């Protein structure tokens, strides 16, 4: 009902102008990461997470393209 | 259950690749809209 | 051992009567129908 | 086109249909235990009672077909209820198993009458009290009766699934059409094709025991 | 009609004799009633 | 041995609390949840999960699982248990 | 197990024989039916689970026939 | 139209055969009391 | 709104009282009686008499002949030459009285007689299934 | 060998070997009938 | 050809004559269940019967749908 | 004494037995001929007023009723009654009965009498029976109850009410109630 | 030739009338069973009854059958 | 010829109406054994009534018979 | 020609609708048999209802034939 | 022509509706005749219904009738 | 043209259908007869489901005219 | 064309079919009304046994309908 | 085609025999209904009598459909 914005306010909002350079500290971490070859250490538990949050901004991606051609089930022409 | 803040990278992500869906989904729409009445036309 | 651990093998050594003939009745179940 | 789903499915070029045959005994799980779960205890209590209910009326040579007949009634139960899920292909719905579980049976169960019980077995091929101007034409009535018992079995369970899951699927396809138009109509062909599951999982679980009841009788009739 | 494709016949008719007269049965036999006690 | 006295915490019956958990210190709590309403999105907008007669069939069937459920559930379950409360009394009897 | 190990020699180590594989699937089945099944005051929802991967198979197959009612065209 | 009806009985012989055969399927610690509640002793003239 | 009335020549088990069901095996077949039942009058065979009390509970008696009677006011009499509580009767003597009822009948050969046998016999008959 | 004839051949000897006799010899005449209709097709 | 469509319609109309059939088992198993409700201790024996019943009604009805086979494809 | 106590259940009985005839409200026809007439006494004397009472009863009855033309046959139950009307009354008498008195009437008696009443070849189209209904233990009064035939209760128009009814079933009730209200006479004539 | 076709069609006509005797074998042991439900006693004497309609019932359909016959091999 | 052709057609179409004297034999019968299982010491009357009804029953059917033969032989 | 064809199709389609005479007749003849069999000393009125009933129950099924002739013979 | 030629068909089609009322009469007057052998007193209350009975039957019935002549005629 | 030829044909064959309202109607009427000559204090409670059965019956009945018309007129 | 010809005959001939289901509701409500005249005390129960049977048996006939517009519309 | 025409028009003679199997569905519902409302104490015993009857009458009909089929898809 009303709970659901209650965690949205939290975790479904756009993120702030001052939070960005934390956003990039993670990804130049993960390209760091990627450089030297170091995700072999990673566990494959949290490599299948990384993987399913990946999937979530995927998901992210597509339902953006849904809502940018006005049509749910593929393309209305 | 107490919420938890996501990670700003994730938001980011999330935000940004949903502003590029829409855009693309618009760009698609656009661009098959031609080809499509073309070959409705032609079929006929 | 209580009951809730028990094989119906070690009922059976418990309570020899428990025990299904498989001589009279070879063939499942083992035992008459009305009975069952 | 529409006959799809009963086409024998195949994934990656493999026949999948052997998993879903293999598949029903799967969810009968056993144990060796006295007291155990609540899936294991209501399971056996269906199995008591469904052998109770089939068995009570053979002789000491009838019962012996008792975990024949119970595994018959489990499987094809099982298997039908299965072939209500979304999608699922229902290996009952194929003439070729029903066939193949309907001729072995009703077979042996006249092969075991003949062999031993062969006066009586012959016997009954005439009722006790019919006159004798009538006595030829009702033999030849009787044997083909006898001829035609285990296509009767077969057609009777296999027409009958093909036919539930056909109708269901157009009255599905009857909602579909009528999605974009009248609203009102939608709901009450969905109400109709609820009402029409329910019917469905009833005429499964009858099926299974006719078939069944009619092995067991032709058993009885010649044990 | 698919029921009449004689072609596949076999792949329907092999699994069942499989499962209802091996395992099936088997998972029936596993299936004890004990008598009661005194 | 004896058996444990519960199962595994299956959320509406298709997804086990395991998953969530799981998904909970990245993607906090609704994560999960969008995780799944993006996959349904993408597989019926991708013609993933087509529609067809099949979906309303299983709209139909999943009604009268969810209904039959909920309606005998408490039923089958306590049967169950009084079958084997009386079973373990008869045999506590016995002893 | 997985979930734990990091090393692509553990695909190797395995045992990828009839033997291996049956046994690698008892194992699971094992898993799953003690972990949702074989407890007392058990639920419903260890039977629905399967069913649902079942519908979620029978789906798999059927999706050769489906794509061919497809609504759209892209 | 029962059998005995076609063979002469009444529903009276009837009645007495049926009770005959209860009061002698009664366990001996209700039997012999049963009996003498419901002896005949009348005779006729 | 059912008064009931279940005697014997010397005992009362039910008098005007209110029970829900009635089941009694009349000579024509058995059936059921509740309230507001069509009018009928019957006559019994040797058969178990259930009665169903409105808490639901059954009390199974076991009656060897007499009459029924419903009425119009719902008021059903039911008489019973020798009605007996099922736990005062044995299977055994019911068997053996059986068996000898069967051996004479296949001894008898007079018609009147083997009336009388074939009464006994299934006296003794629907004995033997009532009890168990 | 083992565990296979000792779990799948043990119990179901009696009724493979008495019982099921005569259901032996109806899937002979099935397989039969499936072959002439395979067959002439 | 005339001959093939003559064949499917002659296979209809004598698959028609299975109706016979299934009002003559819904009365045999109808009557069983008045029978039944009358005189529960012949339960064994009624059922018997029903049967046999049966067991001949729907045989009749069989013979047309031979009819049927031998018109569509024994012709 | 124990009669006292033994009456109130078969008094239950045998008015549920007669409660239809009440209820149905058969009337007995008046224009038949063939009558029977039971009087219901003891084989004992020093009784004071009581087979007194019934052969006065029975006389007055079989008075006006052969003053009517109706061949009256008679039944006596008990020695008594039999003894005091065999003289004035012997063309008009079918069958008597003794022992009774000396043991408490019992269902078996009445069911005895019955038998005999039917295997008699007198088909009676109306009867009535005699007794002494006891009020209290001073007080008693002579009363008398009809007993109708087959045909009586058959062709009442107020029977086509009753449900699965045949000559059959009525025929088989009409005995057994003859039995039963023989009964209840014998249980009224014991106080 | 239409001639075949028609023969065919009127097989199947023909045919159609066996319903007749698959509703009327069904009532007279629909029957039977009630008949023996009522007087168990008479079972035997029911029984040669039963018997005897049916075997007039089915035979009023088998003439059907011989039209059918006459019509599809017999011209 | 159509004219043979549609003699034929007819011919069967007639040789339906049979099915009415089936279902009659059936009750005539079946209500023969109900009744005889009732009042069997009125067999004679209940068995007289029997063909009567049986007697007229099948005549119907029989008329459509004639019908038939009225198209296929008589035209 | 196709006229005379299609005349001899519908005689036998409305010859058909004699069924329902048939089984008519079927029931009236036997309820007649089950009221005898209770209440035989109604024999006369039953009897008559009988009959009254059957002249009509056949009755309908004349009115086919009719039919039949006036599409057989009347045109 | 067709024309004439189908109404022909349809007409004896649509006859064939009228097997319904005579089933109709025969169970109206068939369980008359058992009603009045149950409770005689009742002959006329009983006969009154039957006769409702039979006017509505026939009455399905003879609109069938009405469609044959509906097509027979009046097209 | 075949169109209207087949539409006429259609017609006919739809408005057979009839025939189950006009059986349905009588047994129903039978069955009230029946049930009032048992227990005719219950007379009122029996008429009102006699129509209520009466009101279904012959429903079915009417739809088939409907598809009648609905070939005939409306196509 | 031939095709929706044939299609109209079809979609009539399936129609038809709907007799069964009037002839089923007629039973399902007669013997409610008997069964209601003879224990009143039990009419809710009787009335939901009823519903169960006509819910099934108008649902066979309805099947048939689906074929008919299967073969109107769907083809 | 000649050829699917006579398809479709054996398809719905084919689907016309699901008229028994809708008489039958009522006959053994209605005498459901009367059995219980004789001896209700056996509801359980005879709704169980009561489904067998049903699964095995609607079954013959069902056997129509698929000639239908047979005829209309298989062919």
């Amino acid at each position: 009902l009303a709970t659901f914005w209650y965690y949205a306010k939290v975790e479904l909002v756009p993120p702030t102008p001052a939070e960005i350079p934390r956003a990039i500290q993670s990804l130049k971490k993960i390209v760091n990461s990627a450089q030297t070859g170091s995700f072999k250490q990673l566990t494959v538990k949290e490599a299948v997470l990384n993987g399913l949050v990946a999937t979530e901004v995927l998901m992210w991606f597509y339902v953006g393209e849904i809502i940018g051609k006005r049509g749910i089930i593929g393309y209305d022409v | 259950v107490p919420p938890v803040q996501v990670s700003p990278l994730i938001k980011l992500g999330r935000y940004s690749a949903l502003f590029l869906g829409v855009a693309y989904g618009a760009t698609r729409y656009n661009y098959l809209k031609p080809r499509a009445e073309e070959e409705r036309r032609i079929a006929a | 051992i209580p009951f809730d651990q028990m094989t119906i093998e070690d009922l059976n050594e418990a309570f020899p009567e428990t025990k299904l003939d498989k001589k009279k009745y070879p063939y499942w179940p083992h035992q008459p129908i009305e009975n069952l | 086109n529409l006959f799809a789903s009963f086409i024998a499915p195949t994934i990656l070029g493999l026949p999948a249909a052997v998993l879903i045959i293999l598949f029903p005994p799967l969810l009968i799980p056993t144990s060796k235990y006295l007291i155990n779960n609540r899936l294991i205890t209501t399971q056996q209590w269906l199995i008591k009672l469904t052998s109770k209910q089939m068995m009570t009326m053979h002789n000491t040579k009838g019962r012996t077909w008792s975990l024949m007949l119970v595994s018959l009634i489990i499987f094809i139960a099982t298997t039908n209820l299965l072939g209500l899920l979304p999608h699922s292909f229902t290996p009952t719905t194929q003439l070729s198993m029903n066939l193949a579980m309907a001729i072995p049976l009703w077979a042996g169960t006249v092969i075991m009458g003949f062999r031993s019980k062969i006066k009586n077995a012959l016997a009954h091929f005439l009722p006790q009290g019919t006159p004798t101007p009538l006595i030829p034409m009702l033999v030849i009535i009787e044997t083909i009766s006898l001829l035609i018992q285990p296509m009767a079995l077969a057609v009777r369970l296999t027409a009958n699934i093909t036919a539930g899951h056909l109708l269901m699927h157009l009255i599905g396809s009857a909602t579909l059409a009528m999605s974009t138009i009248n609203l009102p109509s939608t709901l009450i062909i969905f109400t109709i094709l609820i009402l029409l599951t329910i019917l469905e999982i009833a005429v499964a679980l009858i099926q299974a025991y006719v078939f069944t009841l009619l092995v067991s009788l032709y058993l009885h009739d010649n044990t | 009609m698919p029921q009449l494709n004689t072609t596949v016949w076999p792949t329907m008719i092999t699994p069942m004799l499989l499962t209802l007269f091996l395992i099936t049965q088997l998972k029936m036999l596993n299936t004890n009633y004990h008598l009661p006690p005194s | 041995p004896p058996l444990p006295e519960y199962g595994g915490k299956v959320r509406y019956g298709l997804i086990p609390e395991e998953f969530f958990q799981f998904l909970y210190p990245k993607t906090g709590v609704t994560g999960p949840y969008v995780l799944g309403t993006g996959l349904i999105l993408y597989a019926l907008s991708k013609e993933i999960y087509v529609i067809s007669a099949e979906t309303f069939t299983a709209l139909s069937v999943l009604g009268v699982m969810v209904y039959g459920i909920k309606k005998y559930g408490p039923f089958v379950a306590d049967f169950a248990d009084k079958l084997n409360e009386q079973k373990l009394a008869q045999l506590e009897e016995a002893k | 197990e997985v979930k734990l190990g990091e090393l692509p020699s553990w695909i190797l180590m395995r045992d990828f024989s009839p033997s291996g594989i049956f046994g690698a699937f008892q194992r699971g089945y094992y898993r799953y039916y003690n972990k949702y099944i074989n407890v007392k005051k058990g639920s419903i929802s260890g039977i629905t689970m399967v069913l649902a991967c079942y519908v979620l198979f029978s789906y798999s197959f059927s999706y050769k026939h489906l794509k061919h009612e497809r609504l759209r065209k892209y | 139209v029962a059998y005995w009806r076609q063979a002469g009985l009444s529903y009276i012989r009837y009645s007495q055969i049926c009770a005959k055969a209860v009061r002698d399927a009664l366990k001996t610690e209700f039997k012999a009391n049963a009996e003498k509640t419901s002896g005949s002793n009348v005779k006729i003239v | 709104q059912m008064s009931f009335t279940f005697a014997s020549p010397t005992q009362v088990f039910f008098n005007g009282a209110n029970v829900r069901q009635v089941d009694v095996p009349t000579l024509t077949g058995a059936f059921g009686i509740l309230a507001a039942h069509v009018p009928t009058l019957q006559v019994l065979r040797p058969g178990l008499v259930v009665v169903h009390a409105e808490d639901g509970t059954t009390s199974k008696y076991f009656v060897s002949s007499g009459s029924i009677a419903v009425n119009a006011d719902s008021s059903v009499q039911l008489l019973a030459e020798e009605a007996v509580t099922l736990d005062m009767l044995d299977l055994g003597a019911a068997k053996a009285n059986l068996e000898k009822a069967q051996a004479e009948l296949v001894g008898t050969a007079d018609e009147a007689t083997r009336a009388e046998i074939q009464i006994r016999i299934e006296a003794n008959e629907a004995l033997v299934k009532a009890l168990e | 060998l083992q565990s296979i004839i000792k779990n799948i051949w043990i119990p179901m000897k009696p009724y493979y070997t008495k019982v099921y006799q005569e259901i032996w010899i109806g899937m002979g005449l099935m397989g039969f009938i499936v072959y002439k209709i395979r067959a002439a097709d | 050809d005339i001959d093939t469509a003559a064949k499917f319609i002659g296979a209809g109309a004598a698959t028609v004559g299975v109706a016979g059939s299934g009002a003559g088992i819904g009365t045999v198993f109808g009557s069983l269940i008045i029978g039944y409700a009358r005189n529960p201790s012949l339960k064994q024996q009624l059922f018997s019967y029903a049967i046999l019943g049966f067991a001949l009604s729907e045989a009749m009805g069989l013979f047309c749908l031979m009819v049927a086979f031998l018109i569509l494809f024994a012709m | 004494a124990r009669a006292e106590r033994e009456l109130k259940p078969a008094r239950i009985y045998g008015l549920g037995s007669l409660a239809l005839y009440e209820k149905a409200d058969i009337k007995g026809p008046e224009d038949k001929k063939k009558h029977l007439l039971i009087g219901v006494s003891s084989d004992r004397g020093l009784c004071g007023a009581i087979h007194s009472s019934i052969a006065k009863q029975m006389k007055s009855e079989v008075a006006t009723l052969t003053a009517a033309g109706k061949e009256v046959m008679l039944v006596g139950i008990g020695d008594k009654i039999r003894g005091i009307l065999y003289r004035t009354h012997s063309d008009q008498f079918l069958v008597a009965f003794k022992e009774v008195g000396r043991k408490p009437p019992t269902f078996g008696d009445a069911s005895v009498i019955a038998l005999e009443l039917l295997n008699s070849g007198y088909e009676f189209d109306e009867g009535s029976i005699i007794f002494n209904k006891f009020r209290s233990v001073i007080s008693y009064k002579t009363e008398e109850k009809p007993i109708f035939s087959l045909n009586t209760v058959a062709s009442a128009d107020s029977m086509s009410i009753y449900d699965d009814i045949d000559a059959d079933v009525l025929q088989n009730y009409q005995e057994y109630n003859l039995a039963n209200i023989i009964y209840y006479s014998l249980k009224e004539s014991t106080t």
